[PDB]
């Protein structure tokens, strides 16, 4: 999509880069 | 002090430490009660995977805090 | 070194590379494992971006770290 924030995983809060959609930690989506 | 580490599976556990305990000291303490040894384990606090020989000062890791602990294989 | 990059498909490749290789060595043998040449690649490790110029050191990845390939975000270079 669009370039936007770094977003914070809300499982175990590792912020991630906006290009990847589940955590780079824990596997878990952004969006739910 | 007392800070909690919550699991993937969302159990919490209560930790007893001191700010200038070591990231490596904070894995044992959760080896003590859980059984994972330290090169299992990843913390995560604040957006950050916390290295092994800082302090829990270092990341301004005060009282109460919440860790979060995420499992990796041990690396070789 | 044995690092890993997670591919666009969702597979993963191991790579061997020197333990302060530059990026664009990196870029190099993704290239030749995979086709993608390197402008086109996008690696994330740790919430960033690798960057060319730099070695795996300035990201502090180490033996059996996993790197994450992307597409280029539109308004990201
Ligand atoms: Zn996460």
């Amino acid at each position: 999509g669009h370039m936007g924030a770094q977003w914070n995983c809300t499982a175990c809060t590792f912020l991630n880069h906006p290009a990847l959609i589940r955590c780079e930690q824990c596997e878990m989506p952004r969006h739910f | 002090m007392q800070i909690f580490v919550k699991t993937l599976t969302g159990k919490t556990i209560t930790l007893e430490v001191e700010p200038s305990d070591t990231i490596e000291n904070v894995k044992a303490k959760i080896q003590d009660k859980e059984g994972i040894p330290p090169d299992q384990q990843r913390l995560i606090f604040a957006g950050k995977q916390l290295e092994d020989g800082r302090t829990l000062s270092d990341y301004n890791i005060q009282r109460e805090s919440t860790l979060h602990l995420v499992l990796r294989l041990r690396g070789g």
